[PDB]
């Protein structure tokens, strides 16, 4: 009975998306740390350019495709979802620019589970020195002048759809240029 | 012992027409089939080039790369160049399936046109749903795009329909070119589906040159070419 945000990928029926917000964290660097020594669970996003739950299911939906192709770009599952996030292939620039930093006080975690997968949710929050909020308080956590810098969201982009539309244009065919 | 990389590949096609098995059909073309469905909480399209029974396996999946590749690369030049065509949610090459947001409850240019014409029986009315796609194409044509297959049937009205919300799709035969001759080529197409299609609308097709001619400053080389390919059939 939470503030968990939960969806089922409709072209990978089995695989269920987790989001959990985070505010006023203050381990971010020790979060940060424990990823990639692989002691915490799911993808540490930043939501201060995040502007819907769609834009991460967009972006898990192609890293569960490529998972079970073994096709790749980064090393692992919650890095791919990172690296889908970003409007170009430049890996490292994507996992640092859409991920987490010492300097973060807000947090996105997403995580994916899958038949004999399962996250210990509870252990999860734990390790996080912040407080858990609603997905619905991200509206107040995006910057939108950040979103339109990292993504160059262009006013003719702007004309005929909305930020979010034209961000998931470049996340989906960013693959063939 | 069969490779894990070709058991993974077969894995993902067989996700892929389980997930259009049961999906409702709306669009038919020559190779394509159009499906909608829900991607994500999103009203979405899924196209796809089945087999035809009759060709090499290998030949069948060259071609819907090819056209799902040019499809999704011209679907992203739309967006940031500012030509209305659907969002691109998802291009599956494992399968070369495209799924894009659905234009829900659009009709056709060619089924308003046609509608138009059985109830006032006149083409006088058509004249601002000419000068808008005159305007579209122009847009489109000045960043190089070749729509390739230009029909009135590849153009949507987006609700509510008296705004003329024109929406273009279908860009699986677009390329990129800067030559005049692949531009007329595009008007051609277009020019025989209003003679065929929409007979006496010969006014309609003339607004629609007229606007494509103010809109873009590089019409006039490209309505040149427009009289030769008609002459050289
Ligand atoms: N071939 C494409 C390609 C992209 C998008 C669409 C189509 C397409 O046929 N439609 C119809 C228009 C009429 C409608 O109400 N819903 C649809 O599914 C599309 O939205």
């Amino acid at each position: 009975p939470h503030m968990q945000l939960t969806h089922q990928l409709d072209l990978f029926p089995e695989c269920r998306v987790t989001l959990l917000l985070f505010k006023d964290v203050k381990n971010a660097g020790d979060l940060r740390r424990k990823a990639m020594e692989g002691t915490i669970d799911g993808s540490l996003i930043n939501p201060t350019v995040i502007v819907d739950p769609f834009q991460i299911l967009v972006a898990a939906n192609k890293a569960v495709h490529l998972y079970k192709l073994g096709k790749m770009k980064t090393r692992t599952l919650s890095t791919e979802i990172i690296f889908n996030l970003s409007p170009n292939n430049n890996i490292s620039e994507a996992l640092k620019k859409f991920g987490i930093s010492a300097n973060d006080t807000s947090i996105l975690i997403v995580y994916i589970e899958e038949g004999e997968k399962q996250i210990n949710q509870e252990y999860l929050i734990s390790q996080v020195e912040g407080h858990q909020v609603s997905l619905k308080n991200l509206p107040e956590i995006m910057n939108i002048t950040e979103v339109k810098k990292i993504y160059k969201l262009s006013s003719q982009e702007e004309s005929i759809g909305t930020l979010l539309d034209a961000i998931i244009c470049r996340m989906s065919t960013k693959d063939v240029l | 012992e069969p490779a894990p990389e070709a058991e993974a590949l077969a894995a993902a096609r067989e996700r892929s027409s389980r997930f259009l098995s049961g999906l409702e059909l709306v669009k038919q073309g020559a190779e394509a089939r159009v499906f909608r469905g829900r991607f994500q909480g999103r009203a979405a399209v899924i196209k796809h080039r089945f087999p035809k029974g009759y060709r090499h396996p290998a030949l069948e999946a060259r071609l819907g790369r090819r056209r799902t590749v040019q499809e999704a690369r011209a679907l992203l030049r739309c967006r940031r160049a500012g030509i209305s065509a659907p969002v691109v949610f998802f291009v599956d090459y494992a399968s070369n399936c495209l799924y894009m947001e659905e234009i829900e409850g659009s009709v056709t240019v060619r089924d308003y046109i046609q509608s138009t014409m059985e109830t006032e029986k006149t083409p006088q009315g058509l004249s601002n749903l000419a000068k808008t796609i005159g305007q579209v194409l122009a847009r489109m044509h000045d960043e190089d795009l070749i729509h390739g297959d230009l029909t009135t049937s590849n153009m949507l009205l987006k609700p509510p329909l008296e705004q003329l919300n024109i929406v273009l799709i279908d860009f699986g035969l677009s390329f990129i070119s800067a030559l005049p001759e692949d531009k007329g080529v595009d008007l051609y197409v277009l020019e025989k589906a209003f003679l065929s299609t929409h007979p006496n609308t010969e006014t309609v097709f003339e607004a629609f040159l007229k606007s494509y001619s103010t809109s873009s400053k590089k019409a006039r080389p490209v309505l040149k070419k427009l009289d030769e390919v008609r002459l050289r059939g």
